[PDB]
């Protein structure tokens, strides 16, 4: 009656630059299931996230070059009342990390042109009074089932230069509202910490 | 309208976007609802520097605190199960300590944070002060709040950068006042350079 | 056409204070001032800073009626309401007089400038898709202005980076922007490949 579910945003994207968010966080509406995070210039927000316009004045000249290459990007579409896919439209690489991607530790390279489902719902939902189960593990480390992070370009992981995804030159954490308010309920019922 | 906008952060690090305030009576909690005009939901802002401590003490904001205007007045409720510190100079200049002064709101307390009139009232006194009277009132339409860990005097956490968790409350109203009058107060005395 | 025309972040030495605002109205100001809820109105006297210092709290108080930002056709003027000069930085505006893109512009009080140019700018566009990708890229640099309120940088001054002064903005053309990625989307990609290592 008053309220839930559908969210308003299926999503919500904060750039970064290292360990800095560069830029403000782009919201998602629930009416777009394909957005797209290129490295172009459109401000307009819509259904395209451009990084190409973001300023930063810590930038150096290491990430003016890998910003240059994020090109068409990826693409970010929501199927299944909570279902999140990725297609690389870039000419070069990302790096994904999802618990979705683990049950099938990441780094999850996906290669040019390619569309992969990144996360299930459900699976996230079952996950999480999985942790609220055997508590009766806080609020940030279950939230991070409903969070999916992603490099341009450079990657990371144990296997790279780069150990963390907080020194790649640019990337993108997506929260997924839905993954979310489900959260919301499982929250209110681990009993007092 | 929004009679108040809430930024949230940890320690001396602003984290997560700005509330802003369109309901009469809110929370400001540790749970992750994102598309609820009455509930700013902390546990859903991330911040990707955070350490063991300010993790450790989100997880006990719990149902946070409830904030209301009720009239020209301002309420904090404390629905966490843990304290929350509040430093309202318009709350202390009422009971008179050191407008600096954080008082402890205990778990299903609450406390009149905020009174416009009053206010209204030392604004209206101010003018007469000159400029710079005026232009620092704007502190008086802040509101500080510590989730958990307190600060100040009698915590040896002595300013606000330095909890795990707090958030600042901007009240719109006594700042739209305050900026009725202030384009009216004239300039500076005290003159400032281009290249000093 | 663009809701706005552009938007303005405020920054406080190399730090960003405050959220972004976004440009709906022909004409408004950037002022120091304290309304929260103007759409004409970018009022920085009421967003707060914990890291603020003395310098900027100094420097806050002088800021006042602050700059003008006016878009009149296809332009974007910049008056001085302030009791204190302001500095702009506008490559648009400083290439038409030739001097280096890194020029600062001193706006006294009372005093105003065109600070930009569509036409202008939409040429410069049109002759860098002769130049490849990376030319047209670096097109962003010129949809970009910034002013700094009381103090100067720059050549003239000691403080040589913007980020040196205590108050300063800077300002986005979403319509030059949008000119540009129309152009962008088609410019094809860098030649000098980008490892994932380097």
């Amino acid at each position: 009656i008053s309220n839930h579910p559908a969210p308003e945003y299926w999503c919500s994207i904060a750039y970064f630059e290292m360990d800095v968010q560069v830029g403000e966080t782009f919201k998602v509406p629930s009416s777009c299931p394909i957005v797209t995070v290129d490295g172009y210039v459109d401000p307009s927000g819509g259904d395209r996230f451009c990084l190409g316009q973001l300023s930063n004045v810590h930038r150096t000249e290491a990430i003016e070059r890998a910003r240059l290459h994020i090109g068409k990007g990826v693409q970010l579409e929501c199927k299944g009342e909570g279902d999140v896919w990725v297609r690389c439209l870039s000419d070069h690489a990302v790096f994904v990390q999802s618990y979705y991607l683990d049950r099938e530790d990441a780094v999850h390279k996906i290669y040019p042109s390619a569309y992969i489902k990144v996360f299930d719902l459900r699976q996230c939902h079952r996950q999480m009074q999985q942790q609220a189960a055997t508590a009766q593990i806080g609020v940030d480390d279950l939230r991070r089932l409903c969070i999916l992070r992603m490099s341009f370009v450079k990657g990371w992981g144990p296997d790279y230069p780069r150990q963390s995804i907080k020194e790649t030159p640019c990337w993108i954490e997506i929260h997924l509202h839905r993954a979310l308010q489900l959260l919301d309920e499982v929250l209110h019922t681990m009993p007092i910490a | 309208a929004f009679w108040c906008s809430i930024s949230y952060y940890e320690l001396n690090q602003r984290v997560g976007e700005t509330f802003h305030a369109s309901q009469p009576s809110m929370t400001v909690d540790g749970f992750t609802d994102p598309s609820n005009s009455e509930r700013f939901c902390l546990g859903l802002l991330s911040n990707v520097n955070r350490n063991a401590a300010v993790e450790l003490t989100r997880r006990h904001i719990g149902r946070g605190v409830r904030l209301y205007y009720i009239g020209g007045e301002v309420f904090a409720e404390c629905l966490s199960d843990s304290a929350i510190f509040v430093q309202s100079p318009n709350c202390n200049q009422r009971y008179g300590w050191h407008p600096a002064t954080v008082c402890k709101i205990p778990p299903g307390c609450n406390l009149k944070i905020f009174n416009n009139q009053e206010f209204a009232a030392l604004l209206a006194q101010s003018v007469n002060q000159g400029f710079e009277a005026v232009y620092q009132l704007t502190r008086m339409c802040t509101i500080r709040m510590s989730f958990v860990k307190g600060w100040g005097a009698e915590y040896r956490r002595q300013t606000v950068t330095s909890t795990p968790c707090w958030i600042e409350l901007h009240l719109n109203g006594p700042l739209q006042w305050l900026d009725k009058v202030l384009t009216q107060m004239g300039s500076p005395s005290i003159r400032c350079s281009s290249v000093s």
